[PDB]
């Protein structure tokens, strides 16, 4: 399922984040759903150090902002 | 709750 | 047409919007499982405040029943 792509205690969120849009190919679900879930899920999912910064973005972060803020979390 | 104890509140 | 659009208002019968939330979802495009965690977190997410209240008070091991008979005393007809 995409409820249970996890981002790994020390997996690169561009790894992670990879695994979740290759998921999300073959999910079924309206657009509106997938970019909903990339919005939240996604964040719900993330390790703990990526989730501190994810939940400081605040509502409405896109995936793009996110990237930004997590890819350079753990070198 | 489930949507499965949805369906089974509800039924059909 | 989406699950997404599904919101209580604040006077409207939790049991009504129980009842607006499965009917959406039956007809939303998604595996059960995913239907399984939208009802465990949308339902909660999108009640109106007093009925969001007791339904976290309630805690997610509250059935159906329960959680409607404990949210029918908040809101109008």
């Amino acid at each position: 399922s995409i409820l249970d792509i996890r981002q790994g205690p020390k997996e690169p969120f561009r790894d992670y984040v990879d695994r979740f849009y290759k998921t999300l190919r073959a999910e079924q679900a309206s657009q509106e759903v997938k970019n909903w879930m990339t919005e939240t899920l996604l964040v719900q999912n993330a390790n703990p150090d990526c989730k501190t910064i994810l939940k400081a973005l605040g509502p409405g972060a896109t995936s793009e902002e996110m990237m930004t803020a997590c890819q350079g979390v753990g070198g | 709750i489930t949507f499965e104890d949805l369906l089974d509140y509800y039924g059909p």
